[PDB]
């Protein structure tokens, strides 16, 4: 956490730092995207 | 006179606190460059 690192996701793949998100994801979603097609957040596959 | 114009500057108060639609001009500027920069980005997930 906390460091510009590569993401190597099932699906995505991405660089950036990685911290806390106070939003609410339901269990029908993996991933959530910006107004202009960008990502903004994702669930780690193992833990919820 | 000096009745009239304290009038009068009493009644800008009232028409700037109630009509959303006095300032157009400037809220046009905003608008046009935000909708030149959302292209822009949503530009970018086509495949040409």
């Amino acid at each position: 956490k906390n460091k510009c690192v590569n993401f190597n996701f099932n699906g995505l793949t991405g660089t950036g730092v990685l911290t806390e998100s106070n939003k609410k994801f339901l269990p029908f979603q993996q991933f959530g995207r910006d107004i202009a097609d960008t990502t903004d957040a994702v669930r780690d596959p193992q833990t919820l | 006179i000096a009745n009239q114009f304290n009038s009068a500057i009493g009644k800008i108060q009232d028409s700037l606190s109630s009509t959303a639609s006095a300032l157009g001009k400037l809220q046009n500027v905003v608008n046009q460059n935000a909708q030149a920069l959302n292209t822009l980005v949503k530009q970018l997930s086509s495949n040409f």
